C-alpha cells in the first residue's frame, strides 16, 4: 500500500511514534483539559495542545497527532494540516537547545548570514540538523523583530543580540558542553520547557527581559538632548 | 492512436513498476497494434508522438492471405536490438531520469 | 427574423457533448449562432449586387424574397426565403446588372436544432460577366422539407438537388425526377442527416476491437 | 520634530514591566476614563482622536470599532441574542524589519493590557484575546504575567471596577507564521486552523472569530488608545498632522549607527530620525530602506526628506507599514537584499493561492540566479512582469507585499540589476557585515 | 425572488441576487477561466484563474467570489486588456512548476487545466528554472493516487471531503509552494 508521503520526503513528514503509553495519555490528557477550558470553542486550542505534545517529544510525532485529533475530536489530516502549517512546530528529534540564527534581510546582511555560516563550520551540522550530543538543534530564522539588535541568535527563542561570528561560536560552545550563556534579552530553558510555555502552562513569572541598548536608543537620545517628551495637555 | 483518421492503431498503456520496467517514467505501451488493413499511411501518428518512439521507416513490402496477419503487434513492429542495448525489462541507466532520456543525455 | 440563427445549444466548457469528464465545469451555456443579419454598408461589389436586387425586385417583393443578408470572411449569403427562391433566381440570372449565369450547384446541410429551419440548401451563383460571385441560403424545417427546385433557372442544379435529396431528403418540389443519385434507390435513410449514423463497423484488433469513431467520445 | 517619548517614556527605570511601575505613572487613569464613559462614548472619542491602525493597514480605529453591531438600544427580540464580540490584539509582530512591537510588550505589557480591556469595553467583547507570535517567547512570558497582574488587580474578570463590565483575557501563543499577521488568517490560527486568510466578505466585524463580530487591531494602536484617554483627544492630535495625527514607534535598524526604537511624532523625515540616530554607518552613504517593513516599496536617499506619515508615503508611492525603516548603505546589492526578502517570502506564504505561491518561487528561483552568475537581460524584464502578475492578483496583500520590494528595487536600481549580470554580484558580503 | 440587472462586457442579463459573475458568465455565454470554482462548493477564490475588472475596484475580482450587485460593469478577457492579461499570467504561474507529464496523466484529453492554457494560457514556456518536484504517485487510499506535482492546489478535492462529504481525511498540508493535499499519516 504505502499510504501517504514518502518518509525520505523534503521538509520530513510526521514521523515516530505511532502512539503514546498510558501514562502520557494520561497526563497529557490533564493538561489538555486546562488547556481547552480557556477557549470559547474547542479547537481553538488545538495550536497550544501541538505545542504541548511538541514538549511531550521533542518533535510532532504521529502519536502527537492522534491525541490532539481525539482531544479535539478532530480527524488526523485535520490536526496534520494545522500541524505542518506552523514553522515552530519542528518535525524531527530537537536537542535541548535550538539555536536559530536570524537570516532574514537585515540580520542576514547586518551578519547574519556570516553568523549562521561559522555555526554551521563550528558545529559541522547544516541547519535543521541536531548535533551528534542532541544538544543544539542549528536552524535558520526569519525576522523575529529583533531588527534593531541585529544580528540576532535565538536559543529557544530567547533573543541572544548583537551577536558576532565569534560571539556566536562562545554561545553555542556554552550550550552543547556546560554553561549556557545567559540571552540578553529572556531566560534560556530547554526546549521541552519552552514548548510547554507556548501552550500556556509554565509560570509566566521568569527573570530576565532588560530593555537593552537598542530599546532604549529612543528615550536615552530623547533625555540627552533634553527633548520636550510630549505636549503638556 | 488518438491522432489516426482510420482507427488503426490500438495502444494500451501500464505502469513502468520497478521489477519490469519497458520505458522511462511511469507509463509504456505494453499493447501496440497497427491494423495496416486501416492504416492509410498519413502520418500523423508519427507527428503526434511526443517521444519519438514511433517512426516510419521506408521498409514497404507487406502483404498476407490472411486479414488477422495484417494487425502487427508490439513484437513486429519494435525495431530490432542494436548493439550496445539490452532487454527491455531492465532499470533506467545508472544516473538517469526520464528527463535525460527525452533530452537525449543517454548513452549504451 | 433579424436575430442571431442558433443552430445548437452547446452547454459546459471543454465542448462536452454530455455530463463531462470533471464535475462543475458543465454549467455553461454557450448558444452557437450563425453569422447574423450583416449592416447594411455591405462590402466590396456586394452593396451594389444587394441595391441592384432590391432595385428589379419591388420594395414589397424585396423584402418578402430576401429572408437576410450576411456578409462573413469577405464573403455574401443571401438568405432567400423559400419559394421565392424561383423568383429571385431568375432575376439574379437574367438581370444584366447581376447576370449570375453560372450557378454551381446545390450543397445540402442539416441542422437538427435550428427549430422549422434544419434542412438548408445552399447555392453557391457566380458572374463570370462581373467577376462577382454570391450563395443563396434557402431554409426548410424538417417536417415539410420541399424548396423551389431551380430546374428551369439553372439546370446545372439538376443532380444537385439529387444529391442533396439523396443524403438529406429535401424534395426540392418541381424537379423533373428527384431521383436517388448516389444511394441505391432501395435505400432507407438520407445518409448526411445528422440523425443518421454513420453506420461503421468496430475495427478488429488482437484482443479489442475499436468502435466506430460517431460511438466513441469527442469533444467539440 | 522632537522624538517624542510617551510608550517608552516608563523605559530606562527599573522593572517598568510590573503593575507597580506602571500604576506610578497614571497607569490604568485611562481605564477608569473609559468606563466613566460609555461605550460609544469611547469609540467616538477615540474616532476623534484619529488613531489610525499601526499595523500595514493604517485604516482607523475608530471607525474599525465602530463597525461593529451591539444593538444600541435596539433590542428588538431576545431570541437573536446577538452574537458575543470578540477584540483579538494582533500581537504577531513578523513583517521583516518590524521590531516595534516585541520591546513594547516586553518592557510595558501594562500599556497593551489597558488598551485591551478599554478596546474590549468599546465594542462590548466579553472575551479578548492576544495573539503573540511564538518565537518571542520573553515577550509571551511578560504578557502572561502581566494579564495574570490584571486579573490578580481587578481589572479583568468580572465587574471591572464595579463597572458591570465583564472580560476574560486569553494568551494565545501562535506558532511560526507570518501570514497568521493578516486578519481572518489570524482569527483561522486562533480557531484551531492553518493561518490563511479567509475570502472576504463577510469582513471580520460581523463574521470574526467563531463567525462572530471582531476587531484585529496591531498592539501599537492598542498601547496608544490609553495614552489618549488621558491627556485628552487634543493632545494627540498635537502631533503628526490632521490626516495622520499622534505618535509612533520607528524601528531604526540596519546601517545605522545607534539603532533602536525611537517613538516619535507621525510625518517625522527619516533626515531627523537618522539625526538622532547619529546618521548611516560612519564611513558610508545611505543607499536604500524600507519605510514600512519589506512589504513596502523601498526608497532611496532622494526620498529622505518624506515625512514618515500615510500620506507622504502614499505620495512617494510607498505605504508606511509598520515604520520598520530598515536602512541600508552603498556597501549592501539591493539584488542581494531583494533576493532575501523574496526568499522570506516564499518561505511564509500560506500556499493557498496561485499569484503569491508560484510567483514568489519563481521569483525567488530568479533572483538566485541573477546573485550567481547565471542571470540574463531577459531575467529583468521577466521579474518585473512576475511581480506585476503577483500584485494586485493574490488573495491576501502577503503577494503585493513580496512584489513590493522586487518593483521598487527594479525601479530604482535598474542599473545595479544589469551590473549583476556581468558575472553575478559584485559586491562583498563582508563589507555589510556590521562589524 | 430578487432580481438584479448587471453588465458583463457590453452585454446585460439581469440574475437572481447573491449570484456569482462566474455564474452569469455562465448564463451568458461568456467562458470565464476557472480551477478551484465549484458551483456545488462554497466559493474559495484560492486559483485567483478567474480574475474579471470590474468597474469601480482597482484589483482585478475573483468572478468566483465575487457576487452580482447591481448596476455592477464587469469586462472579462474578452473584453478588457487587463483581465486578460491577469488570467494568462496567473494561467503561467500555474504551470511553471507544473510536469510535463501530459502524454502519461490520465487527466490528458480530459484536463481543464490543457484546455484553460489553450485558451487562457501563454503559447510558451518562460521559466527556464528548476520545477518543484514531488514523489509520485502516492496512494491516499486502496482507490485514489496522488500526483503531487500536477496539483494544482485548488482544494476542491479538500472542499468536496469537508462541505459535500462529512469526510475531511484529505487536507492541505505544508506550507507555501510545499503546501500539498495529503493525509499526514498512513491513515
Ligand atoms: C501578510 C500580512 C501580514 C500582516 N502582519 C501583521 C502583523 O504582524 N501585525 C499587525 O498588526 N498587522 C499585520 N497585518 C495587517 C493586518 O491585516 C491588520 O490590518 C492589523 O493586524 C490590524 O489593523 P490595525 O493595525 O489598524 O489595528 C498583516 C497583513 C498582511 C497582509
Ligand atoms: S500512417 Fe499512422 S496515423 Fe496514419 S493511418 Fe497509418 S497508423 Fe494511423
Ligand atoms: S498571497 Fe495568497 S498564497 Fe500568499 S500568503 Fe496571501 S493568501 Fe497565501
Ligand atoms: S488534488 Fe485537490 S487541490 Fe490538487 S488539483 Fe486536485 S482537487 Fe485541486
Ligand atoms: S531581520 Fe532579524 S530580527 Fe528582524
Ligand atoms: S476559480 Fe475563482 S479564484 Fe479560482
Ligand atoms: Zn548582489
Amino acid at each position: 500500500l504505502e499510504l501517504g508521503q514518502r518518509p525520505d520526503e523534503a521538509g520530513p513528514p510526521i514521523s515516530g511514534p505511532a502512539t503514546y503509553p498510558d501514562d502520557v495519555t494520561e497526563s497529557l490528557r490533564a493538561d489538555a483539559e486546562q488547556i481547552i477550558a480557556r477557549y470559547p470553542d474547542a479547537r481553538s486550542a488545538l495550536l497550544p495542545l501541538l505545542h504541548l505534545v511538541q514538549a511531550q517529544d521533542g518533535y510532532l510525532t504521529p502519536a502527537g497527532i492522534g491525541f490532539c485529533a481525539a482531544q479535539l475530536g478532530l480527524t488526523e489530516a485535520e490536526v496534520t494540516a494545522v500541524a505542518t502549517f506552523y514553522s515552530m512546530y519542528r518535525r524531527t528529534p530537537t536537542g535541548d537547545y535550538l539555536v536559530g540564527v536570524c537570516t532574514n534581510t537585515l540580520c542576514a546582511i547586518m551578519g547574519g548570514d556570516a553568523i549562521l555560516e561559522a555555526l554551521e563550520d563550528h558545529l559541522g551540522v547544516h541547519p535543521g540538523q541536531t548535533t551528534p550530543d542532541g544538544r543544539v538543534t542549528l536552524e535558520h530564522v526569519e525576522c523575529n523583530a529583533a531588527c534593531d539588535y541585529a544580528p540576532v541568535v535565538m536559543v529557544n527563542w530567547e533573543f541572544y543580540d548583537n551577536q558576532t561570528p565569534s560571539s556566536a561560536r562562545d554561545l553555542v560552545d556554552g550550550l552543547r558542553s556546560g554553561s549556557p550563556p545567559p540571552p540578553t534579552r529572556g531566560s534560556l530553558c530547554t526546549f521541552r520547557e519552552t514548548a510547554r510555555t507556548l501552550a500556556g502552562l509554565t509560570d509566566p513569572n521568569a527573570p530576565g527581559g532588560a530593555p537593552g541598548a537598542a530599546t532604549l536608543a529612543g528615550l536615552r537620545l530623547a533625555r540627552e538632548r533634553g527633548m520636550t517628551a510630549p505636549t503638556p495637555p | 492512436a488518438w491522432a489516426c483518421p482510420a482507427d488503426a492503431i490500438y495502444v494500451e498503456g501500464a505502469d513502468n513498476t520497478a521489477d519490469e520496467r519497458y520505458s522511462p517514467g511511469e507509463r509504456y505501451g505494453r499493447v501496440y497494434q497497427i491494423n495496416y488493413l486501416r492504416c492509410i499511411g498519413c502520418g500523423l501518428c508519427i507527428e503526434a508522438c511526443p517521444t519519438r518512439a514511433l517512426t516510419m521507416t521506408t521498409e514497404y513490402e507487406m502483404a498476407d492471405d490472411n486479414r488477422a496477419d495484417l494487425i502487427w503487434g508490439k513484437d513486429k513492429l519494435l525495431a530490432p536490438l542494436q548493439e550496445g542495448m539490452q532487454a527491455p525489462p531492465h532499470d533506467m541507466a545508472p544516473g538517469k531520469t526520464d528527463d535525460d532520456y527525452y533530452l537525449g543525455n543517454v548513452t549504451p | 427574423g433579424d436575430e442571431p440563427e442558433i443552430i445548437a445549444v452547446r452547454r459546459g466548457m471543454f465542448g462536452n457533448r454530455d455530463t463531462g469528464d470533471t464535475s462543475g465545469y458543465g454549467r455553461l451555456v454557450r448558444p452557437v449562432a450563425l453569422p447574423g443579419s450583416t449592416p447594411r454598408p455591405y462590402g466590396g461589389y456586394f452593396d451594389a449586387v444587394m441595391d441592384r436586387l432590391a432595385e428589379v425586385l419591388g420594395e414589397e417583393r424585396y423584402a418578402m424574397s430576401i429572408e437576410r443578408v450576411v456578409v462573413y470572411r469577405d464573403q455574401l449569403t443571401i438568405e432567400v426565403s423559400r419559394v421565392q427562391l424561383p423568383a429571385v433566381a431568375s432575376v439574379l440570372r437574367d438581370d444584366p446588372d447581376l447576370r449570375f449565369e453560372l450557378c454551381l450547384g446545390v450543397s445540402g446541410v442539416h441542422y437538427p436544432e435550428d427549430t422549422g429551419r434544419e434542412l438548408h440548401a445552399v447555392y453557391p451563383l457566380m458572374s463570370i460577366t462581373h467577376n462577382r460571385r454570391i450563395q443563396l441560403e434557402v431554409a426548410a424545417p424538417d417536417a415539410d422539407p420541399h424548396i423551389p427546385s431551380l430546374y428551369a433557372v439553372y439546370p446545372t442544379t439538376d443532380w444537385h438537388e439529387r444529391e442533396t435529396y439523396d443524403f438529406f431528403g429535401i424534395i426540392f418540389d418541381g424537379h423533373p425526377s428527384l431521383t436517388r443519385i448516389e444511394m441505391p434507390d432501395d435505400w432507407e435513410g438520407h445518409p448526411q442527416r445528422k440523425d443518421y449514423p454513420l453506420g461503421g463497423i468496430p475495427v478488429e484488433y488482437h484482443g479489442a476491437q475499436i468502435p466506430p469513431p460517431d460511438q466513441r467520445r469527442s469533444y467539440s | 520634530t522632537p522624538l517624542t517619548p510617551v510608550l517608552s517614556r516608563f523605559w530606562d527605570e527599573p522593572e517598568p514591566w510590573t503593575l507597580e511601575t506602571y500604576r506610578r505613572h497614571d497607569g490604568y487613569q485611562g481605564l477608569q476614563r473609559a468606563l466613566s464613559m460609555g461605550p460609544d462614548d469611547v469609540i467616538a472619542f477615540v474616532k476623534d482622536s484619529g488613531l489610525r491602525g499601526r499595523g500595514g493597514a493604517g485604516f482607523p480605529t475608530g471607525t474599525k470599532w465602530s463597525f461593529i453591531p451591539q444593538e444600541r438600544g435596539d433590542q428588538p427580540a431576545g431570541g437573536p441574542a446577538a452574537k458575543p464580540h470578540y477584540l483579538v490584539i494582533n500581537a504577531d509582530e513578523s513583517e521583516p524589519g518590524t521590531c516595534k512591537d516585541i520591546p513594547l510588550l516586553l518592557t510595558t505589557p501594562h500599556f497593551l493590557v489597558e488598551g485591551a480591556i478599554i478596546a474590549a469595553y468599546a465594542i462590548r467583547a466579553r472575551h479578548a484575546f492576544i495573539y503573540v507570535r511564538g518565537e518571542v517567547l520573553p515577550v509571551l512570558r511578560r504578557l502572561q504575567a502581566a494579564v495574570a497582574e490584571a486579573y490578580a488587580a481587578g481589572y479583568l474578570g468580572t465587574d471591572i471596577m464595579g463597572s458591570g463590565f465583564d472580560l476574560d483575557l486569553i494568551v494565545h501563543a501562535g506558532a511560526g507564521a507570518y501570514i497568521c499577521g493578516e486578519e481572518t488568517a489570524l482569527l483561522d490560527s486562533l480557531e484551531g486552523r492553518r493561518g490563511q486568510p479567509r475570502l472576504r466578505p463577510p469582513f471580520p466585524a460581523v463574521a470574526g472569530l467563531y463567525a462572530c463580530p471582531t476587531v484585529v487591531n496591531n498592539v501599537e494602536s492598542i498601547a496608544s488608545v490609553p495614552p489618549i484617554m488621558v491627556n485628552g483627544v487634543d493632545w494627540f492630535r498635537s502631533m503628526g498632522s490632521e490626516k495622520s495625527p499622534g505618535f509612533t514607534l520607528y524601528s531604526l535598524s540596519g546601517h545605522v549607527t545607534r539603532p533602536g526604537q525611537y517613538e516619535a511624532p507621525l510625518g517625522i523625515t527619516l533626515r531627523e530620525l537618522l539625526e538622532y540616530a547619529g546618521g548611516v554607518r560612519a564611513g558610508h552613504q545611505l543607499k536604500f530602506w524600507t519605510p514600512g517593513g519589506s512589504s513596502t516599496p523601498l526608497l532611496t536617499a532622494e526620498h529622505l526628506d518624506v515625512p514618515l506619515d500615510y500620506e507622504g508615503m502614499a505620495s512617494v508611492g510607498s505605504m508606511l507599514g509598520t515604520k520598520a525603516l530598515q536602512i541600508f548603505d552603498e556597501t549592501t546589492c539591493v539584488v542581494r537584499a531583494v533576493r532575501r526578502w523574496t526568499q522570506f517570502y516564499a518561505h511564509e506564504s500560506c500556499g493557498k493561492c496561485t499569484p503569491c505561491r508560484e510567483g514568489t518561487y519563481w521569483l525567488a528561483q530568479i533572483y538566485a540566479r541573477l546573485e550567481n552568475g547565471a542571470g540574463t537581460e531577459a531575467d529583468i524584464d521577466k521579474l518585473l512582469d512576475i511581480s506585476d502578475n503577483i500584485f494586485g492578483k493574490s488573495f491576501c496583500a502577503l503577494g503585493d507585499g513580496a512584489a513590493s520590494p522586487i518593483m521598487s528595487s527594479i525601479k530604482h536600481f535598474r542599473d545595479e540589476y544589469v551590473a549583476h549580470l556581468d558575472g553575478g554580484c559584485p559586491f562583498d558580503p563582508h563589507a555589510s557585515t556590521l562589524m | 425572488v430578487e432580481m438584479v440587472s448587471l453588465t458583463i462586457d457590453d452585454h446585460e442579463i439581469s440574475v437572481p441576487k447573491g449570484t456569482l459573475l462566474i455564474r452569469a458568465a455562465e448564463l451568458m455565454g461568456i467562458q470565464i477561466p476557472r480551477f478551484c470554482d465549484h458551483p456545488l462548493l462554497d466559493p474559495v477564490g484560492a486559483c485567483r484563474q478567474c480574475l474579471v475588472e470590474v468597474e469601480g475596484q482597482r484589483k482585478p475580482m475573483a468572478s468566483c467570489t465575487t457576487t452580482v450587485m447591481p448596476d455592477m460593469v464587469v469586462r472579462t478577457q474578452f473584453t478588457s486588456e487587463a483581465a486578460d492579461k491577469a488570467q494568462r499570467g496567473v494561467m503561467e504561474l500555474l504551470l511553471i512548476n507544473h510536469p510535463l507529464d501530459c502524454p502519461i496523466c490520465d487527466k490528458g484529453g480530459e484536463c481543464p487545466l490543457q484546455n484553460q492554457a489553450m485558451s487562457n494560457g501563454r503559447p510558451e514556456t518562460r521559466f527556464e528554472d528548476v520545477k518543484r518536484t514531488f514523489p509520485k504517485p502516492i496512494s491516499i487510499s486502496s482507490q485514489v493516487l496522488l500526483d503531487r506535482e500536477r496539483c494544482v492546489l485548488c482544494a476542491r478535492c479538500t472542499r468536496f471531503s469537508s462541505q459535500i462529504a462529512g469526510d475531511p481525511f484529505i487536507d492541505l498540508m505544508e506550507r507555501g509552494a510545499l503546501q500539498q493535499v495529503g493525509i499526514g499519516q498512513d491513515k
